[PDB]
RNA sequence: GUCCCACCCAUACCCCGCCCUCAGGGUAGAAACGAUGCCCUGAGGAGUAGGCGGCCGUGGAGGUCAGUGACGAAGCCUAGG
RNA sequence: AGACUAAUCGAACCAUCUAGUAGCUGGUUACCGCCGAAGUUUCCCUCAGGAUAGCAGUGUCGACCUUCAGUUUUAUGAGGU
RNA sequence: CCGGGACCGAGGACCGCGCUCUGCAAGGAUGCUGGCGUAAUGGUCACCAGCGACCCGUCUUGAAACACGGACCAAGGAGUCAAGGUUUUGCGCGAGUGUUUGGGUGUAAAACCCGCACGCGUAAUGAAAGUGAACGUAGGUGAGAGCUUCGGCGCAUCAUCGA
RNA sequence: AGAGACCGAUAGCGCACAAGUAGAGUGAUCGAAAGAUGAAAAGCACUUUGAAAAGAGGGUUAAAUAGCACGUGAAAUUGUUGAAAGGGAAGCGCUUGUGACCAGACUUGCGCCCGGCGGAUCAUCCGGUGUUCUCACCGGUGCACUCCGCCGGGCUCAGGCCA
């Protein structure tokens, strides 16, 4: 006997991507390479980025780009491991140097309408291998419908599973003290 | 462009009409496939620059990948045929395996597949005959 | 597909995954909604507050079309022009011409105002407007018309 | 021709592994099965029972999958398959398909012959 | 009688899939690598000069 | 009843060999690799109800081995391997 | 006499509704590997049954913050066996 | 500091730490010699011998039970399908998305092409008449991967005060 | 009338066959089992034993190990022959022994030297061709001490099992 509490206990995070995308593949094995033989931790982070599932990786668009493009950054290049999404609000778009995972067709078009430049993941490892004079970037995680109903309970102010909405369909009992009590 | 080797070889990893694949291992019935196995390696029909070696009436014929017309396949292979000597061709083989820097890491395979021909296409000695050890006994009536 | 699914991995052990002294019988607890008050109150009211009760008045003989008036906000709204004129505007060579902007067309009843709104002079018809977006369309040096 | 030199092959078993209760039904195969039962004593381990199979009895990974001479298997089927082994005569042996012919059989024969991959089973 | 018999799939996945497949016409291992008898062929994109 | 020597054996403890699981490292100016591979190091392994992963068989469909066969396919018997 | 009405009577026989419902008995089909329980809280014409919390598995993400502890020490409060 | 006995030999060019330093007992066994080359070593099956070993499946706190089912063999024999939800994995497009009710065409129940409407999403809140989202570089404070001209800038998210 | 990622004689309609038939009930009604010799009957002339049925011969056929109980012919259960055990059960696990039977490996390879024999040109050179454009091939030139096989002798090295 060796009286332990655990054993036998596996890791908690992907080692892998689950996709069979081969491009996928390949960017995975230069990004490895590049990770083991560099120090830079900007390598160690993009590599970990290329395993996480669609979920976890959240569209970022023209707004937010611009948005983190002032206070001394308007010279840096933006790295965005994810889709780059046009923003219909936006009126004026700024000049930038964006390396993104994909790109969609007007995005790229405004971008180079502006005069930047779209880049690649492989590009981006040909012309900064250590990531320098760059900022990395992510998506609101939260922004999504599942994640409204999560935790739901009374005094939580979450989002309960109705097929409609109108005056039939919950409120009533329980959320009035005219009929009941309230939550 | 899209297409490399690198890539093809993810296309084809995991089956091609070439695979002979069963129990205890697995194989490969390629033309430019040395030692008939299975790997990036030694995948003749994937790399841009390979061997290949097929057996002639009396000697060798050496087959390798001209790169600059992989997309006209009618003339695509540089073929040489050694029927001279035994080492002349493994001279010749080797040279022209490690000598400009075509494929230097097969030079120990070209050679010995080489030498295996060579020593496939001599005449085979009589095996002699076999004996009895618990039959001896029914067949002594 | 059948040939990947739990109930392949079942075969060979007894009772398939359902337990032995809880034996999966035909429809314990009762059909549907059944108990909402008297054994699933505690699932009634942990989740789904508010199943029981009447409020509100009553209407006979709805008719939707009546209801119909999509919104479009303000910050949207240059977006209605096509591309190429639209960007003939912002940057800012015609100094002399004004759009007109027919919302109907574009399938939508009342502009609301959210956004920003950039100097330009605009013209826009609308079946209504809130009081923020005529004050908003009235500093960029535009106006509102009411066109029913 | 002689295979290349190797450690010691060991078993760590030789006995079959029969099925519980097989040698007194004619209805069950002596195919293993795992016991199920609620109070099986061979499920329970108690002394002096069959034993169960383990991964523990598993054989070391330089000696799998090798017969006592030295080589391994190899299932051939015409003659343009034993040219397949011309690299392996020191690893890998030929065998023969049931189902060919015995006109083929002896093609085959002649061929390995040459090539000096050992016919497990030629005698025919 | 009243399974699921046809599936539904994206026309846009469709056109990038037949698109797929025209590239990979064009790659001359490939062919090799599925079968074919193409060791005495010109040229991998063969055309003929209208004689048809 | 009390005290003192020597000796016997558990799936327990120590050392060594082998299997698997988990964890940590090395491998491209590629003479290179079933990169899902190979090499180095350490620890662990009991289990009903139950959960997950990997593999083995049966009837059919597409592609491919330019696969086997009346010089004997499939099936069946066999203290023969 | 609850007797008899085709070996059938305290409500005949044949087909259909009908695969009538069951909180109740019985059964539920190949292998290996890793993890591994509960009979307890609250409500129910509830007590051979359910919902709810607990115990368990799997999939992860953010740290690698250094964070924590069914433990000891020092200082300082409460108790009525 | 000197004797006696038992079990074991993993690894496979050199590299290291060291010593008594023409070398060695220092990051894992080599040297010499004998008999036999076949049933000799080894493996399968049957039997005698030493020790061990209660009948399976099931309900149950507890089954070898004086608890139930099972004389024997062959074939058949039990978590499926549809509609509607939900979370997670892969894929396409992306502020939009969905060709197939229908029309055109065809080597004809296949494949290919076309469009007006429509569904969900882009705006909520009230029983209802109704109204309808920027004081600020779309805010302040404490943590935050990463980047940096070394001063600082600070994603995601968590907490908190405001609009 | 045309088709199928349907079933394949305990399946598929109750019915692949003289099936809504045979059969049961007074009646309304209930309702089965059962496909396959061989390419062609060429379906065994005749002799003998026997009352007969049958048997033994002899015939047809590629086959009668296909004979109208007919393709292939599994298990439960039974007969003969061969081997073995048994003092109120049998079966099973670990480890030797005896008896029957048996798969592998082994039977040499490599190199060098000396001699014999048959040879047929090795290096070199120049002409042409291909190519990774600097290496190759082909055409001619060689001349015994080069190269290339065969045999006999010798030598070294390594190779089965048990100690
Ligand atoms: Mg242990
Ligand atoms: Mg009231
Ligand atoms: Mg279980
Ligand atoms: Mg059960
Ligand atoms: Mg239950
Ligand atoms: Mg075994
Ligand atoms: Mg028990
Ligand atoms: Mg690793
Ligand atoms: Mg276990
Ligand atoms: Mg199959
Ligand atoms: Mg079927
Ligand atoms: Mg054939
Ligand atoms: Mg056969
Ligand atoms: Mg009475
Ligand atoms: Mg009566
Ligand atoms: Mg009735
Ligand atoms: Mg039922
Ligand atoms: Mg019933
Ligand atoms: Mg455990
Ligand atoms: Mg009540
Ligand atoms: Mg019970
Ligand atoms: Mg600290
Ligand atoms: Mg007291
Ligand atoms: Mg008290
Ligand atoms: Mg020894
Ligand atoms: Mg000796
Ligand atoms: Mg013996
Ligand atoms: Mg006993
Ligand atoms: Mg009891
Ligand atoms: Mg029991
Ligand atoms: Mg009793
Ligand atoms: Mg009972
Ligand atoms: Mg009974
Ligand atoms: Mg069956
Ligand atoms: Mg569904
Ligand atoms: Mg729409
Ligand atoms: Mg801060
Ligand atoms: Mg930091
Ligand atoms: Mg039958
Ligand atoms: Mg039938
Ligand atoms: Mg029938
Ligand atoms: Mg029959
Ligand atoms: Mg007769
Ligand atoms: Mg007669
Ligand atoms: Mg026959
Ligand atoms: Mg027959
Ligand atoms: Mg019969
Ligand atoms: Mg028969
Ligand atoms: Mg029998
Ligand atoms: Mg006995
Ligand atoms: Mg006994
Ligand atoms: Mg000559
Ligand atoms: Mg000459
Ligand atoms: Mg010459
Ligand atoms: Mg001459």
């Amino acid at each position: 006997g060796i009286d332990l509490r655990w054993k036998h206990v596996r890791s908690s995070h992907r080692k892998a991507p689950k996709s069979d995308n081969v491009y996928l593949k390949l960017l995975v094995k230069l990004y490895r390479f590049l990770a083991r033989r560099t120090e830079a931790p900007f390598n160690k982070v993009v590599l970990r980025r290329l395993f996480m599932s669609r979920i976890n990786r959240p569209p970022v668009s023209l707004s937010r780009i611009a948005r983190n493009l002032k206070n001394g950054n308007e010279k840096k290049t933006v790295v965005v491991v994810a889709t780059v999404t046009d923003d219909n609000r936006l009126l004026q778009v700024p000049k930038m140097e964006v390396a993104a995972l994909r790109f969609t067709a007007k995005a790229r078009a405004r971008i180079e309408a502006a005069g930047g430049r779209t880049l690649t993941l492989d590009q981006l490892a040909l012309e900064k291998p250590t990531g320098a004079n760059t900022l990395l970037l992510r998506g609101p995680k939260n922004a999504r419908e599942a994640v409204k109903h999560f935790g739901f309970g009374p005094h939580k102010h979450k989002k309960p599973y109705v097929r409609s909405k109108g005056r039939k369909f919950e409120r009533a009992r329980g959320r009035r003290r005219s009929r009941g009590f309230k939550v | 462009s899209n297409v490399s080797a690198d890539l093809i070889w993810e296309v084809s990893r995991n089956y091609n009409s070439f695979l002979v694949k069963q129990r205890t291992g697995t194989f490969s019935r390629d033309a430019l496939n040395l030692t008939n196995q299975h790997s990036r390696k030694h995948a003749g029909f994937v790399n841009d620059k390979a061997l290949g070696i097929v057996p002639a009436e009396k000697g060798v014929k050496v087959i390798a990948k001209k790169v600059k017309a992989a997309n006209k396949p009618a003339s695509s292979l540089y073929t040489v045929t050694y029927k001279s000597t035994a080492r002349k061709a493994y001279k010749a083989i080797a040279s022209q395996a490690a000598k400009h820097g075509y494929r230097a890491d097969l030079r120990q395979a070209a050679v010995a597949r080489a030498s295996a021909i060579l020593r496939s296409q001599r005449p085979v000695k009589p095996e002699p005959p076999k004996k009895l050890r618990g039959a001896a006994a029914r067949r002594a009536a | 597909p059948t040939r990947f699914s739990k109930t392949r991995k079942h075969r060979g052990h007894v009772s398939a995954g359902k337990g032995r002294v809880g034996k999966h019988r035909k429809h314990p607890g009762g059909r549907g909604m059944a108990g909402g008050q008297h054994h699933h109150r505690t699932n009634l009211d942990k989740y789904h507050p508010g199943y029981f009760g009447k409020v509100g008045m009553r209407h006979f003989h709805l008719l939707r079309n009546h209801y119909w008036r999509p919104s479009i906000n303000i910050d949207k709204l240059w977006s209605l022009v096509p591309s190429d004129v639209r960007e003939q505007y912002l940057s800012g060579q015609k100094k002399d011409t004004a759009p007109v902007i027919d919302l109907l067309s574009h399938g939508y009843a009342k502009l609301l105002g959210k956004g920003r709104l950039p100097e330009i002079p605009v013209v826009v018809r609308a079946r209504y407007v809130s009081a923020e977006a005529e004050r908003k369309v009235k500093e960029a040096g535009g106006v509102v018309e009411l066109v029913a | 021709v002689a295979a290349k030199k190797h450690v010691p092959i060991v078993k760590k078993r030789t006995k079959r592994f029969m099925r519980h209760q097989s040698d007194r039904f004619k209805c069950l195969d002596s195919a293993w099965r795992k016991p199920k039962g609620i109070d099986n004593r061979v499920r329970r381990r108690f002394k002096g029972n069959l034993a169960m199979p383990s991964i523990g009895y598993g054989s070391n990974k330089k000696t799998k999958h090798m017969m006592p001479s030295g080589h391994k298997a190899f299932l051939v089927h015409n003659v343009k398959d034993v040219e397949l082994l011309l690299m392996h005569n020191r690893t890998y042996a030929a065998e023969i398909a049931h189902n060919v012919s015995s006109r083929k059989r002896i093609d085959i024969i002649t061929r390995a012959k040459q090539l000096g991959v050992k016919v497990t089973n030629a005698k025919a | 009688i009243w399974r699921k018999w046809h599936v539904k799939i994206n026309q846009g996945q469709k056109r990038f899939a037949t698109a797929s497949a025209l590239a990979a016409s064009a790659v001359a291992p490939l062919l090799m690598a599925r079968g074919h008898q193409v060791s005495t062929v010109p040229e991998v994109p063969l055309v003929v000069d209208s004689a048809a």
